[PDB]
């Protein structure tokens, strides 16, 4: 499903 | 929730669409420039593992902070901007953040 890395990416990132 | 950039990003995330996360921080910078705070300065994370990185400069954030009445369904947050060097965790390969420890 969603790793780790992915999951911090779609919470916490907005480039 | 109120029309504020952080009502409207926690919903859009799927941070709040099922519950109301209490707070929340979002890094406006590359997702390649956050990435590389893994190779930057070691330090130690506030469970005293030691795969935590701080970022050698700040970078622009904004945080997110439930307000004293909100209550889901209807979230509603304090949003705050500011500039500071963040602290994440970092694990596997390639070695990519996975933790957001701090802002500092």
């Amino acid at each position: 499903k969603e790793t780790a890395a992915a999951k911090v990416e779609r919470q916490h990132l907005d480039s | 929730s109120s029309s504020n950039y952080c009502n409207q990003m926690m919903k859009s995330r799927n941070l709040t669409k099922d519950r109301c996360k209490p707070v929340n921080t979002f890094v406006h910078e590359s997702l390649a420039d956050v990435q590389a705070v893994c190779s930057q300065k070691n330090v130690a994370c506030k469970n005293g593992q030691t795969n935590c990185y701080q970022s050698y400069s700040t970078m622009s954030i904004t945080d997110c902070r439930e307000t004293g009445s909100s209550k889901y369904p209807n979230c509603a947050y304090k949003t705050t901007q500011a500039n500071k060097h963040i602290i994440v965790a970092c694990e596997g390969n390639p070695y990519v953040p996975v933790h957001f420890d701090a802002s500092v």
